[PDB]
RNA sequence: GGCCAGCAUCAGUUUUGGUGGCAGGAUAAAUCCAUAGGAAUGUAGCUUGCCUCGGUAAGUAUUAUAGCCUGUG
RNA sequence: AGAACUGGCGAUGCGGGAUGAACCGAACGUAGAGUUAAGGUGCCGGAAUACACGCUCAUCAGACACCACAAAAGGUGUUAG
RNA sequence: GCAGUCAAGCGUUCAUAGCGACAUUGCUUUUUGAUUCUUCGAUGUCGGCUCUUCCUAUCAUACCGAAGCAGAAUUCGGUAA
RNA sequence: UUUGCUCCACACAAUAUAGAUGGAUACGAAUAAGGCGUCCUUGUGGCGUCGCUGAACCAUAGCAGGCUAGCAACGGUGCACUUGGCGGAAAGGCCUUGGGUGCUUGCUGGCGAAUUGCAAUGUCAUUUUGCGUGGGGAUAAAUCAUUUGUAUACGACUUAGA
């Protein structure tokens, strides 16, 4: 849906005489820009309580930033989705730089192995796998071996005129 | 395959001479009348094309032509034509033609008894030829309008055209025909009650 | 850039050759391609065998001659695959093809000319190493071709000779470096190198 | 998920140097010497001593990793093939027609030449590749012997000697006759 | 009859492998591999350079023949330590390649008037190195 | 002053660059600096076992002869 | 084949869907400059052989709504669960 | 009209050699229907004769796998027009 | 048939042009590997070095490039000659020898340039042909009609005729 930044929402069933001071609700989401974020708010909260955006306010959007932007991590996922099917729950592990570069490949991922769009996907956690060895995927555990080296065979200039007199190599 | 020179022998016989040419007997007879001037300087420019053709060449066909003055006919014009020549060596092969232009050559020396041996001619003609018998189409029933050594149906609707494949009457014979197998019972010798 | 661009058509994928050869044309570029023998086709083998039957068995029914023509050449495949991308139909279109040559091998003059390639047609910067792909001249030698072998005999001459150019060439310029050295650290030399040379 | 590397050893024996250019294999023993081209693969050679070569594959998926076993082995069995050697053993098969099978050469040929199977009075052949020798064993009667530096000459030779012998229009369950390989192994012996 | 086995040596993905930068802000700047994230992305950081902490993409960095010791995951400060002790830039600068970019990078700044005395200047040396080539 | 142009200064419309000053936010988040705590894909040292005079491996061992993580400021 | 509400075609060209009454975009005086729609940008053909992460190898691969078809059932092909 | 999936049965024994109920998913357009879009200022609205070509869901012939294939004979299947 | 043909040379005249405007600048082969230098045991050899683009290499100053002088070099280069040789895939081009000759911006000199008026492609290419001039060279055929029948609806084909 594209480049997601993660927003903290927090709203809550507008007010009345016998009940001021109602009892408000966060979602953390991963959306584009706010406005999208207040939507799947909306959106998760009537499937949860007994409110809609009519009867309800927002009080609160922030953008949260990552903690360690520089820091790779080993991040567990946890996701919700729809196949042509059916419905299914599922695990993956994501290794990036941020939480927010992370859900930006989940919904690649996502679409590109389930051919899951974002409308039919629901993110259910995503949390830093502190202790190495509490990583289960194996496409990950391969980054994590000691003194990790590898190369990158057969080199691909891009050519910037059509034509070369040479005849290339991918030495590298 | 490409052509890449030509040797000629010196002398050439009215024979073949005329056979380059529509009208004998008012021409100048001027064929070949220069290049025969290439044997006069020592032999110098017909041996490099000889040479040339030994340097390179895959194959060598020689010139041949017939002697039909010794034959019945009444046609003079002799025929010319080109032979290959599969005895051993690009380079011993043409020793061989250079050797025997003007020289004569002889069928012991090409065919033996009992030999198969192929035969290409044109065909006997006959002219526009009706589709009964030119393809040996069935005869229509006797009781048919306009005409019975036809075909009944030229075709279907569609393709809507007349295709290729079927029977249409036209020329027949003075085809080309290579026919094989045949066998030699005898090579005569002319000199030879 | 050039009155004209030679291209080995070795170790290309026709399609992108022609792609580019197509485009250099209507833009105004005389091109000649070589070597259309040993260019490419991503697929296995058998596939573009397959394909090329395919293409064989289009023929105008009531009468085989004015129907599509097959040429079995590899420059005549290419040709094909060129031809295509080119409004063939037009005078513009007319006009562009006949700026184009194509070539099994490399015939004289273009054999002491130098030629170029075209790197985003390159099968070896292009294809996924691994994938499977083709040869124009063992596809052509399988639907009719006649020439193969005769192109390869006259090729290994061409190509023994044009070693000895190298070769001689590669001592010359030795020799030329060898000088060019006992020019360094003199001014001229110095100054050069301060204006980047 | 692409495996970042995986590798394999290829072990060498006292007596052989093998020695590989590109993917040109050269392996040059006491039998004599094979080559084998591996350009058709994408692996890495790695010579680490003298008795240990290494194969590896980096950033590869199933289908290619699950290549880089068989070139272990193919190089291997290079190695064997020039040290040991191989032998592949065949026996005659026959419920009734003696199968007589002997060893004839037109222009330097060397075929082996079936006749009289299940009567047949066709006389097969079937050629001698180069660089295996066909012994028929004395001591074992119907048995002959195809052995060679490569496993993959003599394991053809031998299927085509069989195979040449495949039997039409009959049940193929009673009648069993044939050529048959009846034992895989080495030329040097105690082992 | 030893058994020669090739090579094949790639310059390799590895925590303290200099890279030089060639899209973006940084662009022509080197950079050291500090930490490695995938097949495809790495951890980058080139303090001395300008360059900020990063992650990157290795389609975007092209891999040197240069590495020094570094800690998988440094920090920047530390970075900046080793690097200088390492002594890459000196290291990088002597290479062909960094002094073939500076040539090109030369040859562009020319002035017109520049580029007239590289001319008047080659036609100097092309006299002396023609005879030299023509006497042994 | 007939024809067609070039440049300059402006006007209307528009397109494409450079650059200056400010406002928000976790009064960005980081880096950095300070400080407490920690752990391993465990740095020094150590022990042990082979091993062409140290190099390896498998133990201890949390800053030492690398560093990192986490919070707080 | 026959009704309901709206929007259309009929009566209407223009851009897109190769092609096409009805779909998409947009409705028309004569023109300049700009910007877009729907739809595109390897070449035909104006416009990135752009960037980025995956997936797919088909001895009848696949390739964009209306639209020019395919199903049950299976695969120790491969992917992720 | 033709071809499947499930597999209860059939096949002495034995589901699937060869078959196959109750169900069920399809394909075809030499059947017949349903429609009424084209032709009613006219497209010669049975069959045969002739003659071409094409499809393949293959009767024969080439080479094969399978069988409740001993041989002979037959049947099932593949590549095949 | 009114002195025609051809090749080289120049000259006038036309006619064009799918588009000159410093240079199409020659190994081969591999790409999970190579190029180049060097050594040696000449090999799937040792050692060194390069790539990361042709953004290169070569050429390039002078009335679109005039007229002149000199020096240092003995090099470069254009042109017509001459020596030996190689190239047949479409060779029709490449290399080499030797004198002659022009130029040289390798360096240092004398003179010139304006008014094309503040830009106007400001005209420098190469296609094909036509007409005289004189330097080499060469002196046919086909067709109709006639005729044959190995051919033929007519044409066409195949023969024949000083
Ligand atoms: O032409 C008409 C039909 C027709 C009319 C006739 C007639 C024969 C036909 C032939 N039918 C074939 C298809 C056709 C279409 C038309 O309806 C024709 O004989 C007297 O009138
Ligand atoms: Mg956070
Ligand atoms: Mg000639
Ligand atoms: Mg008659
Ligand atoms: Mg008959
Ligand atoms: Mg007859
Ligand atoms: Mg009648
Ligand atoms: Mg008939
Ligand atoms: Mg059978
Ligand atoms: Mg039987
Ligand atoms: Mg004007
Ligand atoms: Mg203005
Ligand atoms: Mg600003
Ligand atoms: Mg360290
Ligand atoms: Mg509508
Ligand atoms: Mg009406
Ligand atoms: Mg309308
Ligand atoms: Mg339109
Ligand atoms: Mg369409
Ligand atoms: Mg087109
Ligand atoms: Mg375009
Ligand atoms: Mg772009
Ligand atoms: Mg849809
Ligand atoms: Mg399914
Ligand atoms: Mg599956
Ligand atoms: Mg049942
Ligand atoms: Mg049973
Ligand atoms: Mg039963
Ligand atoms: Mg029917
Ligand atoms: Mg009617
Ligand atoms: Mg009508
Ligand atoms: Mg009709
Ligand atoms: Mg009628
Ligand atoms: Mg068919
Ligand atoms: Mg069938
Ligand atoms: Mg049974
Ligand atoms: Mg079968
Ligand atoms: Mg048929
Ligand atoms: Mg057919
Ligand atoms: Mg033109
Ligand atoms: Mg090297
Ligand atoms: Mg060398
Ligand atoms: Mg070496
Ligand atoms: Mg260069
Ligand atoms: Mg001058
Ligand atoms: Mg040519
Ligand atoms: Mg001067
Ligand atoms: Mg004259």
């Amino acid at each position: 849906m594209a480049h997601f930044k993660e927003y903290q929402v927090i709203g809550r069933r507008l007010p009345t005489e016998s009940v001021p001071e109602p009892k408000l609700f966060r979602m953390r989401i991963f959306a584009s820009n706010e406005v999208i974020a207040k939507s799947r708010y909306w959106y998760f909260l009537q499937k949860l309580h007994k409110v809609k955006k009519a009867s309800g306010e927002i009080v609160s959007i922030n953008q949260i930033n990552e903690a360690h932007p520089t820091k790779v991590k080993n991040f567990g996922v946890w996701v919700r989705y729809d196949s042509r099917s059916g419905t299914h729950n599922m695990y993956k592990e994501i290794r990036d730089v941020s939480r927010v570069a992370a859900v930006e490949t989940l919904y690649q991922d996502m679409a590109a192995r389930h051919r899951a769009r974002f409308r039919s996907i629901h993110i259910l956690k995503v949390a830093e796998i502190e202790k190495t060895a509490d990583v289960k995927r194996q496409y990950v555990k391969q980054f994590l071996t000691k003194d990790l080296k590898f190369p990158l065979p057969h080199r691909v200039q891009k050519s910037t005129k059509t034509f070369s007199y040479k005849r290339p190599s991918t030495f590298y | 395959l490409r052509s890449l020179t030509t040797v000629w022998a010196e002398h050439l016989s009215d024979e073949v001479k005329r056979r380059f040419y529509k009208n004998w007997y008012k021409s100048k007879k001027k064929a070949f009348t220069k290049y025969s001037a290439k044997y006069a300087q020592d032999g110098a420019g017909i041996e490099r094309e000889l040479a040339r053709i030994k340097k390179y060449a895959s194959v060598v066909r020689v010139l041949v032509h017939t002697q039909i003055r010794k034959t019945p006919l009444a046609q003079k014009k002799a025929h010319l034509a080109e032979i290959q020549l599969n005895g051993g060596s690009i380079s011993e092969k043409v020793d061989w033609a250079r050797e025997h232009f003007e020289k004569t050559v002889a069928v012991d020396s090409v065919f033996e008894q009992n030999e198969m041996i192929d035969a290409i001619a044109v065909t006997k003609g006959h002219g526009f030829e009706g589709v009964t018998h030119r393809w040996g189409t069935k005869k229509l029933p006797r009781k048919t309008h306009r005409g019975l050594r036809k075909v009944a149906c030229i075709g279907a609707w569609h393709p809507a055209h007349v295709m290729w494949s079927v029977a249409r009457a036209g020329q027949r014979g003075y085809h080309s025909r290579t026919s094989i197998n045949h066998k030699i019972y005898r090579v005569g010798k002319g000199d030879d009650e | 850039v050039e009155p004209v661009v030679v291209i080995d058509g070795k170790g290309h994928l026709v399609g992108r050759l022609a792609s580019v050869v197509a485009k250099q044309l209507l833009n105004g570029q005389k091109i000649v391609v070589v070597r259309a023998e040993e260019l490419n086709i991503s697929g296995e083998f058998f596939r573009n065998k397959l394909k090329y039957h395919d293409f064989l068995r289009k023929a105008t029914a009531f009468n085989k001659t004015r129907g599509p023509f097959h040429f079995r050449a590899p420059s005549r495949i290419f040709y094909k695959a060129l031809r295509g991308m080119v409004s063939h139909k037009t005078a513009r279109g007319k006009a562009a093809l006949e700026r184009l040559k194509v070539f099994e091998g490399i015939p004289p003059p273009y054999d002491k000319k130098k030629r170029v390639v075209v790197p985003q047609a390159l099968r070896v910067l292009r294809l996924k190493p691994g994938r499977k792909y083709t040869t124009l001249g063992k596809l052509s030698t399988s639907v009719g071709w006649k020439y193969e072998d005769v192109v390869a005999k006259l090729e290994a001459k061409r190509k023994v000779s044009s070693a000895e150019y190298y070769a001689k060439k590669r001592a010359f310029t030795k020799k030329v470096a060898s000088a060019n050295a006992t020019a360094a650290e003199s001014d001229v030399a110095k100054q050069l190198a301060a204006l980047g040379y | 998920m692409k495996y970042i590397q995986t590798e394999q050893q290829i072990e060498v024996p006292e007596g052989v140097t093998v020695s590989i250019k590109s993917r040109i294999v050269k392996v040059v023993g006491p039998r004599g010497t094979l080559t084998k081209n591996l350009k058709h693969i994408d692996v890495t050679f790695t010579k680490v001593n003298n008795q240990l070569i290494k194969v590896a594959v980096h950033n590869g998926g199933r289908k290619h990793v699950a290549a880089l076993r068989t070139v272990k082995s193919l190089v291997d069995n290079m190695i064997t093939g020039v040290t040991k050697g191989y032998k592949y053993k065949m026996r005659y098969v026959y419920a009734h027609f003696p199968i007589n099978v002997n060893i004839v050469e037109k222009d330097g040929a060397k075929f082996i030449e079936v006749r009289n199977f299940l009567g047949d009075k066709k006389i097969r052949n079937v050629p001698v590749r180069d660089g295996v020798t066909i012994e028929f064993s004395t001591n074992v009667k119907d048995e002959i012997v195809l052995s060679g530096n490569s496993v993959e000459d003599v394991s053809q030779n031998a299927a085509d000697l069989q195979q040449i012998c495949r039997v039409r229009n009959k049940d193929i369950r009673k009648f069993l006759d044939g050529i048959y390989v009846s034992h895989k192994g080495f030329i040097t012996e105690d082992l | 009859t030893d058994s020669i086995v090739k090579a094949s040596n790639w310059r390799l993905v590895e925590v303290g492998r200099v890279v030089l930068i060639k899209k973006g802000q940084s662009a022509g700047k080197l950079a050291a591999i500090v930490e490695i994230i995938d097949q495809k992305k790495v951890l980058i950081d080139g303090p001395k350079a300008g360059v900020p902490r990063q992650a990157i993409n290795l389609g975007q960095v092209v891999l040197t023949p240069l590495t020094f010791a570094l800690p998988r995951g440094a920090r920047t400060a530390t970075v900046s330590k080793k690097w200088a002790a390492a002594a890459v830039c000196e290291k990088w600068a002597a290479s062909s390649w960094a002094k073939k970019i500076a040539q090109r990078e030369r040859r562009a700044a020319l002035t017109d008037f520049e580029r007239f005395q590289v001319m008047v200047l080659r036609k100097q040396k092309r006299y002396t190195v023609k005879k030299a080539l023509a006497k042994a």
